[PDB]
């Protein structure tokens, strides 16, 4: 599982592999680890039991309105219960949420991670690899936020033995 | 090239004097010598560098044919030029694939 | 325990071994790991304490009506509580549910697994093996959804030292 | 890694993937795991640890050169070296070797084992998978030997995360 | 594996299953675990690790050839080699050997042990099972020796997941 | 540590960080992990344990001096020493060596491995990171070889806590 | 993560690195581990899931008023529930709180730590190092409470492979 | 134990605590961990296990006597003995040695390492502490070398429970 | 076991309990753990494992006989044998030896250590206890040496479950 979120020149893209795996065997490869939410306004990928995701991206929907759309808030508030609630600590995963202005990574254990002066996010076992490729690209090439994620995932999958080729990207809007 | 002709009793000086026993007259051509030498240096580099003894190889791997049939050539003279040399020394032997050990 | 669900040319079949085992000894071999439900409309096999199964295939019956028969839903909703409820996380098993349209595998830990362009499902320790045989067969042979599962299980059992011969198949309808 | 071999109608095929996995990452996708021995008249395929597999292979090679290539013999000889009295390094790997005569797998612990009857052999982490596949195919399809192998490996790779798609199938006219 | 031997009315039977289990999978169902020694006048059956069992067997074979086949002696001799001073490899396996004279099991750690009185011996993971069976039968049925063995193994196989049904019963006229 | 090497357009670059990490602390930030061999015509870079890396390097050095510097050969030779019969110390480290001819990494367990095609090699804890970076760059930018390397290492260091910024890039005219 | 609080000649300073880390990889380096609270009257840094922090620095705000601003109290009272509450023991971290008069370190496990006749505090993995530098400095040099923390953190980061350069200091007022 | 050495203005100081800790108790508080070698012209300080530290020291002593006391050389020589081919005992300890020429620490695993530039070296459990202290001081105070050392050790002892106050500071006119 | 020795006013006393503890049971309460050496002019007391303690003692005995009984020397010699090059058995035990000259404890790992100044030494599981006692007494009571020892052991035995009351106090006129 490798998820990566790029942001360059007006475009906010998030996309990743689709390889569910049990130990050292493949269980599904067509999966979607990137989904849209909040009336197709906020797109976000995951890395864990896809269910754990929904039960989270659902607690995010609600916990987003209350604070009036302000993304970061909805998040900071989310990691505030993910650790205090004894029915969430059991939902280990990683999360990436992004919209028009910024982008953010949510954590079940630690706490929210705001991007660098490069605006790039990555999670999953194959993460950093993807990140390693992306960063580079958005530093020398003039590629598309969607021409980078693209290539970046390729670079991941071809290394992490848990990340593959069938990725699903989601530009905006 | 130099060891090949210059010294006293150089390789060429020797094979020449020997064939002269069967009643044969051989003549080494500069251009040939040059090749014999390029040859030696080659294999020494490409395989196991044994110094100058290598000339004693390329030399014998070349003079094989004449060395044998030279008895039945009394009277003739033989000219060892490039085209000759080039044809007594194949090019490279054995697949020499050192890959069967690599991953 | 090996369960496999095939789908080919109008037929939806599910069948598997019947070897309950305690550590490295056999405790029962005539068992039924494939059962019919919802008024004989939905058939489904399991892989775990058969009880854990019923207490699950019972929570599925109800959680299926609410969403109006739509199989996938009843499932996605099921794995939604299997992880949030502290009285279900203790029910470790694997599940396969299928009906007229599609077929699906349920997970206690991860999340629902939708088949490939081949429509094949498999769980249990001997799973993949069965899967390995099936897939192949439904790719070259013109065998029956019931002539495949058949042979597939044979191929499993003869390898997994926990899967045997007394399988129970369930075609539809 | 996955290495399987099938033998039918004067044909002997031994082929395998090409993935070298360091921990949970990929060293190199292209790797020749099946190779030719004895002037190219006996087929070989090694599994396990790169180091110990290669050192197993080489040792089997010396034996052949020392026994007019007579496979079976050569094997039992090598095996003997582990059964003598001074426990050799005990290489952790496995080899599948065969030629015009017979097929045979050899562990680096000290034994030579023969195929059931379906003349199907398969070592590696993906073996059993490719096995099942072939064990199936063979029983239900007049597919060639150089064909079953090709498809069985693939079936595996799509299952074992340590088994890729860059195969190498050495057959024996 | 299961290897049991019963001795009654001038008859000595030593038979066992034929399953080679690699981890929790099956290498080969047909395997001769009981064999003949000394021109074919002394029966043998090995258990444990394929490698170490075979290397145990072979060592017992040299002794016989060196002691006019006199079983008992041959055994104590071999045993001695472990009791000398330089701890030999210490093979992890077990052998059940017998002939017209007596029955005897030998561990690869250094000892020779004799049967209670019912002249019943059984090693392997299924042993005790087959044991119980025979230990019973014998006490309550004039069943032959070549008969008790046959049924006892089977009783085991239906219990030990590492013990199959393809037996091999070598008796001694 | 991170050691990566890229080869393109007659250029061969092998460079790495300079951090020596004792447990979770820093011994020294400046360290030359890439050095020159054979009168300075073949490049080297070692990874792993300071002790075993150095002792690996030295052993590769003797071979060169003994084989007219012919890299490839020299390697397979050294590798051989581990495959002989008496298992050598088995140094836990890795070396990336190259010259005007080819690139090649050598483990201290006994093997020599070659690059995919992108002529990209990278060992160390940060390797894969620098790898991804370069594996990317190369595929999308006419950046020099002595340039890709420089940027890839950096990308790593900003990711691997055991990889710093004090690089050393030895190229080969 | 390294946090250090100094107090010298009328100034109360607290500042630390900004390196969030997952195992042995960097996840964020621009983070703020020092924050102001209680109407910018009390500043305090942390060392743990930044969230865990807020959910703590929030329970401190309230638990501070009740006792009428008296810092130490608000703290002693805080560690009184951090251990009795089964929803706080799950919030492992370290904390430093300081204001006009004194400065204090809070603990999730142990209990409040009052400074020495030097008025210096330190937490995080790189702590003591920072402390080691600070103490020294505030014992010989006449540096600023802000010229010390400064240099002290530098000294930490350059040793702890989890502490870096992007620190955020907070003097008062 | 803590052993630190600083070198500035023709002065070389190597001093350390004196505590011998058996498990969590104290063997003896007074212990000379820094001593003189080669007629008393080269300084030494050992860390780690009493046994292996002493046996490391002694071995470094033989080398000196054998190489006109030329430090650096002597070191690399000793180091070599571990890199040869027959892995020596591998003493678990560390030595900090220096004289009028240079400073150098030597592990008992097989390496010699040099100081950054601040000519500061420190081994032992308290090392890094004393390090930080000195690494600081030096950068901000014209304190002597025989002075920094004295204060740095102390700073450590007040931190490391295995480092006491009975120092021994051997300097080199 | 507890073995303590005190030295004051020309008197040297070394005495200890007599309990041999096998696991958590008692082998024999009466055991002489302190004995006489060199014609009976040097005192000895061993701790640790019966086997290794005795084998340590004996080795110290050979040395004495070989060095005109000169204690100190004899010790350093023995110690040397562990520091040579071929790591000896490494006995897990400890000895407290003394005579008219000095006191000295010797570990079986390779070192000789001297008393603080209070000339108090104590090894064994109860040592530190008896130590504390004596370390006290001595500092506050003109109690004899053959007296402090007697009371200190007892204080221990009433604390260490592996230290009984059947003492043996060998003094040295
Ligand atoms: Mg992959
Ligand atoms: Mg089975
Ligand atoms: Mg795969
Ligand atoms: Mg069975
Ligand atoms: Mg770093
Ligand atoms: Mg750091
Ligand atoms: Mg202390
Ligand atoms: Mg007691």
């Amino acid at each position: 599982t490798t998820i990566v979120s790029v942001r360059r020149n007006g475009q906010v893209v998030v996309g990743g592999d689709g390889q569910v795996s049990l130990g050292n065997t493949v269980m599904k490869g067509n999966a979607r680890k990137v989904r849209r939410l909040y009336n197709g306004k906020v797109l976000a990928g995951f890395a864990g039991g896809t269910a754990d995701a929904f039960t989270l991206f659902e607690l995010f929907e609600r916990k987003l309105e209350m604070h009036q759309g302000h993304l970061l808030k909805s998040a900071v508030e989310l990691a505030k219960d993910w650790r205090t609630d004894r029915a969430l600590r059991k939902l280990e995963a990683m999360l990436i949420v992004a919209d028009e202005k910024e982008s953010l990574i949510i954590t079940g254990i630690g706490d929210v991670v705001q991007p660098e002066e490069d605006q790039i996010l990555a999670i999953g076992s194959g993460g950093n690899y993807a990140l390693s490729a992306a960063r580079a690209l958005v530093e020398n090439t003039e590629l598309s936020a969607h021409e980078i994620v693209e290539k970046s995932l390729r670079i991941a999958g071809d290394i992490c033995v848990f990340t593959n080729t069938n990725f699903t990207i989601e530009e905006l809007p | 090239e130099r060891i090949l002709t210059e010294p006293h009793a150089s390789l060429t000086e020797q094979y020449k004097a020997l064939m002269a026993t069967e009643g044969v007259n051989i003549a080494f051509t500069t251009d040939a010598v040059k090749k014999i030498a390029e040859a030696a240096f080659r294999v020494n580099e490409k395989t196991e560098n044994i110094g100058a003894r290598r000339l004693h190889t390329v030399m014998e791997r070349l003079m094989d044919k004449i060395s044998f049939s030279a008895s039945d050539m009394n009277g003739q003279t033989v000219n060892i030029d490039a085209a000759y040399v080039a044809d007594a020394l194949g090019e490279v032997v054995e697949n020499e694939d050192l890959s069967r050990f690599i991953l």
